[PDB]
């Protein structure tokens, strides 16, 4: 993997600190408010 | 005749009483019910709103 390989690349340079009805569409309704 | 005919009818009364019905423009609406109800409603002694 690129990952693994982006590691181990680095790892090797590491250092450390020493010791209803809708008439427009002539749709059928049923509630007035369901018109509206 | 008056329904669905051609008869038209003006009533000479002077004045009277009225009463509002209220309707949305956008739907259908036929009258003829209540004007039936007054006509049918007018009496020697009584005449409806
Ligand atoms: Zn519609």
């Amino acid at each position: 993997p690129m990952s693994t390989r982006i590691a181990e690349a680095t790892s090797a340079i590491v250092s450390k600190h020493p010791a209803y009805q809708c008439h427009v569409c002539s749709a059928v309704l049923f509630s007035p408010l369901d018109l509206d | 005749w008056i329904k669905t005919g051609e008869l038209r009818i003006r009533i000479e009364m002077g004045a009277y009483p009225y009463m509002l019905h209220y309707y949305d423009p956008r739907q259908y609406a036929n009258a003829w019910n209540l004007t039936s109800a007054w006509l049918e409603e007018i009496t020697p002694t009584s005449i409806p709103s």
